[PDB]
DNA sequence: GTTGGTTGGACGGCTGCGAGGCGA
DNA sequence: TCGCCTCGCAGCCGTCCAACCAACTCAAA
């Protein structure tokens, strides 16, 4: 008999192409020690381990590697009367697939299991596990998506009398279709029935008759709304089958527990026979929606399998250093490892390395691992790259890790393997996900993304960029930044070494990839991904796969649906804030808004529904009172209040701010793993309530109503604008403040009060308060907030006080500098230590930024430069209290120029992208030390590597030495590119550094920041900068020396003032 | 009050004008060396030496206190202290100011300017104002003695002589004066000759006319530096008791500027 | 992407050289 | 006829602006 669907993962192999590199044939002469093997071999796939050999594809007692696995090729393994009692399971999966009666008439399904899927139907599997750990299948039956067209437009169109003649026209239309795959259909594959709904969008739209029209299959819908009478709208065509299962069964969740009940004719869920399993499941079930129930209750997640795998690959083509190309043959992967936790307790329970070639890890990567715990590796020995790789993709089956993860993966590892598998070898990928064929199983570009049937692929990568800033997401930097776990790393450029030396140097890379997936399960535990995307799965309504990978407005889109079907609507298918640059020695308090965009939907009541475009829609209702009329890009519209019409978008934004509240007051009385789970909750209901405005916004996008973003944003303008007034008007006077708030008597510092608004972003105002200390400040701060709040703007809205500022430079919009109250800086939108300078500019660049923020005579005086236009600067004596602003850099200068100093300081660095012939712009520094370090001593070259160097002085050696030999494939006036050195021959030879290079480039990267406090003119800043530097004056030694023999006189100098006075009166009497 | 004060106005602010006018933008990048005597305005052109002496007796008014003060004429790489002077660079200019503060060697010099307005309102272009801080180290090489030999020449006899003086390093040029007060110049090409004399157009006046001598230039400076300089006529100063001989050229019209050319060693 | 050298071209202020005209 | 002076044109050099290459990307090997 066999299976009722074909598996189409490889249970047998007698014949494959055998690719490997013939360094590892180590008996053979040298002369055939380069390359890969590459041909045809007629023997099943072979796996070593410790000295043990084993077909790959073979399942039975002594497998190298752990097996979850029931069916192996339409055999089943399970025990002797393997028969668990399935209650209760958790979902974590779910898929959506279409059954076909006369498919699956030879497994024995009930009849009303058939009967859903007759001809066709869309079944929904969940996929989880039972608290006994066993993997399950329940395969829900009866769930139809439903599309809607208006009646009259219709009936009007395809001149339909009756629903059975809609049915008619659509089979017809399918029948007809282009390609001719839906020659079969019928009216009996349809249902339409006639409802009473609204259109979602505006007030004044009126309840009208719709079809809804019932479909068995996500294909036939997909065809019919991009094809049949395309002049008449659609609603919800884009809604899948698991959205309709989710929403039509209140309660019902994408990832959680469920039950097994009784439905309504007291039915029961039938398990499936072993040959009708549709997956690599323990067990699997039939049944409707009425025979599930969410399990209140039930909140620890079962023992599901997290797999953290990495890859290590070596280039095979003519240059070992080359990046390895998957369609290259002959770049091969040659190692893999996969380390598997159980979810739910974290243990590392099997450390496994997969290895094209043999590999013996070293004794101390075994004694740490012993000594840490962890357990003892497992190699797994290939002798070509395809009898690993089906190794790997046997153990992905087999063991079906539920989670996924790595670093980097979606972007390299996983499209590297797949092309691998795909391109070289011809393997099918549709049945080694949880589906046992024809399952998706596919990688695509945008970054990249991965979706794998029954497989939630979780990249560290996305988790720690998206949550963590760093200079480097390298694995080693995140290392050191997150685990506190510096370690060393074997560079790609030693692969090729290590892995031709022998076993025991391969052991060398294994530990390595070993430790790698180590540190990435280190961080996955740390950050607990899986828990966030699980919460906002349950909030949204969507499955876990979809919250990774599709975009935000997929979630507010299926909540907004369930309000809206609740609601009987349905959805159709598609400048005075600006900052004068300055810096302020007065506090400044930041003022901002709470959830700004939610808070303004929520108090003005905007949505789809409330909104309207024409004054005939709210003539009958009284203006201010009953609606809201507001000028909108040019466009007057209209938003209706909520005694009139309650706001969709409201409703949702409302509800789940009241349910993040319920879920922050539990958290003070929770226990350790409660917190955890509470906070991941909360945070999942930020998220989903702060995408509502961009919802609206995407033109183009699931629902746009760009009317209700942009009233937002104008509204948001107002009440910036509101606040502004407010200030100046109630508090121009010290005597108001006190009236209002009687602690600012004891605030009051001596000199001029004043409350001004300094500069306002999005949703925070900056306000100035001259007169005021900056200790009560932050208190009446928050009281002035809430005054603010309670005179201006409707509830939920509220202005809170966010911190105060003792100093800020304020540079333009979203660039600033500031010092809060505690002394900690805080910088926006700006890098003081850019990558591409050197080390000597990045800390006198800091050291002067620290001086402005730490000194008070510096701070007070640069504030005193706000007093005079920048122009006046030019012609006066800077404030007293900068000198030691200038100290800097004339310490900075004279640094340059010092014998005694630290060449590194100085050094710059760049990569050889390739040789230095195949460059255009052959005026590179790097490339003159290229050619240096070859002209003079041979010194020890470079390829694919970085080149340091230091710009050097003239010395006229350079100018001789300017001859480089590109030429065998400028003379004076050297260029930067030319004065470049390397840096051990510019220590070895006492070189002087180049001065104006390095202190330009000082001046460079102070004129990014100062130049605020001076109107935001670069040239006058530089200028002010450059002042501070001694000037000294000689003429040339040869000059200087021809003139004494001419008998001239020396002024200045070291003579005395005497010998210099009258030197210059005799100067004058020959002159004359 | 500031311990150094210079003022032109009037009378000392034309002559100071008329000086300049020949000088044209020859002089803008320049050292100024401020000192009780005077500033001394010192550059290179052309690889030779050159100087402008303005006494303290040609200002308004002029006093100094302190050491000797050196300043780049360049401000902030770009205006010239003496852009003031140039002819037509402000039409209207009425007065000018240089005021010397602070102390040695961190003194800051300011220079302020004025235009005479309708009905001769002396008005401040205070966004024209010029501030330096001195060279906080320097040193200048600066002529000094009496010349061994003068001779004046008029503005065709000079002009006579920088024609005579060679054209490259490959043809060199000599100056002679003889016992009999015989004064030429020549080169492979040309010569030029005059008849000097102690203080018609072959008469030169001069002093210490009695003292023969025999020097050479290789240099073709002379003629670009003198004719960049505008000099209208000059004294040939020669200084032959050195290692090095030297010929300085100070003009004798409007300007009392000087160029210094190193001599052949005899 | 973005930035940093570089490069190559427009152009504006300036000085020198050559030719023509006028005066002695 | 020759010399000197004045005016015009050409070469020049320094400033600025726009575009082009190229490195960090960048992180997996
Ligand atoms: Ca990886
Ligand atoms: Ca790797």
């Amino acid at each position: 008999t066999g299976p009722t669907q074909r598996h189409t993962y490889y249970s047998e192999c007698d014949e494959f192409r055998f690719i490997a590199p013939r360094v590892l044939d180590e008996d053979a002469p040298p002369e055939k020690r380069a390359g890969v093997h590459d041909g045809h071999l007629k023997r099943a796939p072979k796996v070593y381990c410790g000295g043990d050999e084993r077909d790959v594809l073979r399942v039975g007692s002594g497998g190298f590697w752990p097996r979850r696995s029931r069916l192996w090729g339409g055999v089943d393994h399970a025990p002797a009367g393997f028969n668990p009692t399935v209650t209760v399971f958790h979902v974590y999966d779910i898929l959506e697939n279409v059954e076909h009666a006369y498919g699956m008439r030879a497994a024995q399904f009930h009849a009303r299991f058939m009967d859903a899927i007759t001809p066709t139907g869309t079944v929904i599997t969940l996929l989880g596990l039972t608290p006994e750990g066993h993997r399950v299948a329940v395969h829900v039956y009866g769930t139809r998506q439903y599309f809607y067209m208006n009646k009259e437009e219709v009936d009007r169109h395809l001149q339909c009398r009756a629903p059975r003649d809609l049915c008619e026209r659509m089979a017809a239309a399918l029948r007809e279709s282009p390609g001719a795959s839906f020659r079969g259909i019928s009216a009996d594959h349809f249902e339409a029935e006639v409802v009473e709904r609204t259109d979602v969008y505006y007030y004044e739209t009126r309840p009208a008759l719709f079809y809804r029209v019932y479909v068995r299959s996500g294909r036939v819908l997909s065809y019919l709304c991009d094809n049949f009478c395309p002049a008449i709208k659609k609603y919800e065509g884009g809604v899948d089958a698991t959205t309709r299962f989710i929403l039509d069964n209140p309660g019902f969740v994408t990832f959680g527990w469920y039950r097994l009940k009784p439905g309504r004719n007291n039915t029961l869920a039938q398990p499936r026979a072993p040959m009708a399993f549709g997956t690599s499941s323990d067990v699997e079930f039939n049944c409707t929606a009425d025979n599930l129930a969410i399990e209140g209750g039930m909140s620890d997640l079962p023992a599901y399998k997290l797999m953290c795998f990495d890859i290590e690959c070596k280039a095979g083509g003519e240059d070992e250093l080359a990046f390895p190309v998957a369609g290259h043959p002959e770049d091969l992967v040659i190692q893999i490892s996969c380390l598997l936790y159980d979810l739910s307790t974290t243990a590392l329970e099997h450390v496994l390395l997969f290895s094209l070639g043999s590999c013996d890890l070293p004794e101390s990567h075994l004694n740490e691992l012993a000594a840490r715990g962890l357990p003892t590796p497992v190699v797994l020995e290939f002798d070509s790259e395809f009898e690993m790789l089906l190794a790997f993709m046997t153990l992905v089956k087999q063991y079906g890790p539920e989670f996924v993860t790595g670093y980097n993966i979606i972007n390299f590892d996983w499209p590297f393997l797949l092309a691998k598998l795909t391109d070289i070898y011809k393997v099918p990928l549709d049945g080694y996900g949880r589906m046992n064929g024809r399952g998706v199983f596919r990688v695509w570009d945008i970054r990249s993304k991965i979706k794998v049937n029954g497989m939630v692929n979780i990249d560290m990568y996305g988790i720690i960029t998206d949550k963590i800033k760093l200079s480097s997401y390298k694995l080693n930097a995140v290392a050191e930044a997150v685990l506190k776990d510096k370690k060393k790393d074997l560079s790609y450029r030693d692969i090729p070494a290590y892995y031709a030396a022998g076993p025991a140097q391969r052991g060398v890379i294994g530990e390595y990839c070993i430790q790698d997936s180590l540190l990435v399960g280190q961080l996955f535990f740390k950050f607990l991904p899986h828990l966030e995307l699980s919460a906002v799965a349950r909030l949204a309504g969507i499955n876990i796969t979809r919250t990774i990978y599709d975009g935000q407005q997929i979630r507010v889109f299926t909540c907004l649906l369930r309000l809206a079907d609740q609601k009987g609507f349905i959805l159709p298918d598609t400048r005075v804030l600006d900052p004068t640059s300055g810096f302020h020695v007065n506090p400044v308090v930041v003022f901002d808004f709470a959830s700004l965009y939610p808070s303004i939907i929520q108090a003005h009541n905007l949505c789809f529904s409330t909104l309207s475009l024409r004054a005939d829609a709210v003539a009958h209702l009284e203006a201010g009172k009953d609606y809201l009329e507001i000028e909108v890009g040019g466009r007057r519209l209209f938003f209706v209040k909520a005694h009139v019409r309650e706001s969709l978008l409201s409703i949702l934004l409302r509800d789940w701010l009241a349910m993040r509240k319920q879920i922050r007051s539990r958290i003070p009385q929770s226990s350790p793993e409660e917190a955890v789970l509470l906070d991941k909750q909360q945070a999942a209901i930020k998220v989903v309530c702060n995408s509502v405005y961009g919802f609206t916004g995407v033109q183009h996008g699931l629902l746009p109503c760009l009317h209700v973003a942009a009233t937002v944003t104008t509204i948001g303008r107002e009440m910036l604008l509101a606040t502004r007034e407010y200030v100046h008007a109630r508090w121009a006077a010290f005597e108001q403040l006190l009236a209002d708030f009687p602690e600012a008597a004891d605030m009051r510092a001596p000199g001029p009060y004043s409350m001004r608004i300094i500069y306002g972003d999005t949703d925070s105002i900056f306000v100035l308060c001259r007169g005021l200390t900056a200790a009560g400040l932050t208190a009446v701060g928050d009281k002035m907030a809430s005054h603010i709040s309670r005179a201006l703007f409707l509830p939920p809205i509220k202005l809170e006080c966010e911190k105060t500022f003792t100093k800020l430079l304020l540079i333009a919009k979203k660039k600033y500098i500031g010092v809060i109250y505690g002394g900690k800086m805080l910088i926006k939108g700006v890098d003081l230590v850019r990558k591409n300078n050197c080390a000597f500019i990045n800390r006198t660049s800091r050291a002067l930024v620290d001086l402005l923020f730490y000194d008070d005579t510096v701070s007070g005086a640069a504030a005193a430069l706000a007093e005079r236009p920048a122009e006046e600067w030019l012609a006066r004596p800077l404030p007293e209290g900068l000198q030691a602003f200038g100290a800097v850099l004339v310490d900075a200068h004279r640094r340059i120029t010092d014998p005694e100093r630290d060449i590194q300081d100085f050094v710059l660095t760049a990569e050889l992208s390739r040789h230095p012939r195949a460059y255009t712009n052959k005026r590179l520094a790097h490339l003159t030390v290229y050619y240096k370090l070859m002209a003079r001593r041979a010194q020890v070259p470079s390829i694919k590597d970085r080149i340091p160097y230091v710009i050097v002085a003239q010395t006229r050696e350079v100018e001789e030495t300017v001859a480089r030999l590109a030429a065998l494939r400028k003379p004076r006036k050297l260029l930067v590119s030319e004065l470049a050195e390397d840096p051990a021959y510019a220590i070895a030879h006492g070189v002087a550094l180049n001065t104006d290079y390095y202190f330009s480039h000082l001046l460079g990267a102070a004129c990014v920041t100062f130049k605020a406090l001076f109107g935001n003119n670069a040239k006058i800043t530089e200028s002010l900068l450059k002042r501070f530097i001694p000037e000294v004056w000689h003429p040339p030694d040869d000059v200087a020396a021809r003139l004494r023999t001419a008998g001239f006189g020396a002024v200045g100098a070291g003579a005395t003032a005497e010998e210099t006075r009258r030197m210059l009166h005799r100067a004058f009497d020959t002159l004359a | 009050g500031a311990p150094c004060q210079v003022v032109l106005q009037g009378a000392e602010l034309n002559g100071i004008l008329q000086a300049f006018a020949p000088l044209r933008t020859s002089l803008l990048d320049s050292l100024l060396v401020m000192g009780d005597r005077g500033i001394l305005i010192h550059n290179t052109i052309f690889g030779e030496q050159v100087f402008l002496p303005l006494e303290h007796s040609q200002f308004s008014r002029y006093r100094w206190r302190g050491p000797t003060a050196a300043f780049l004429s360049l401000v902030d790489q770009k205006r010239s202290l003496l852009s003031v002077f140039r002819a037509n660079q402000y039409p209207d200019l009425r007065r000018v100011e240089l005021a010397i503060t602070g102390q040695a060697p961190f003194r800051t010099l300011v220079q302020r300017i004025w235009t005479t307005t309708s009905d001769g309102e002396a008005v401040e272009l205070a966004s024209e104002t010029l501030m330096k801080r001195e060279l906080t180290s320097f040193v200048v090489l600066v002529p000094q003695g009496t010349p061994d030999v003068q001779l004046r020449l008029t503005r065709p006899q000079l002009t006579k002589v920088l024609n005579a003086t060679g054209a490259d390093s490959a043809t060199p040029t000599t100056f002679e004066l003889g016992v009999n007060g015989k004064f030429s110049v020549f080169t492979t090409s040309t010569c030029v000759t005059f008849a000097a004399r102690e203080e018609n157009a072959k008469t030169v006046y001069g002093e210490n006319t009695h003292r023969t001598f025999s020097v050479v230039v290789d240099d073709c400076s002379m003629r670009a530096v003198l004719r960049r300089l505008q000099v209208g006529g000059g004294t040939l100063k020669f200084f032959l008791t050195t290692p090095v001989p030297s010929l300085c050229v100070t003009a004798t019209g409007p300007n009392a500027v000087s160029a210094v050319f190193l001599l052949k060693p005899q």
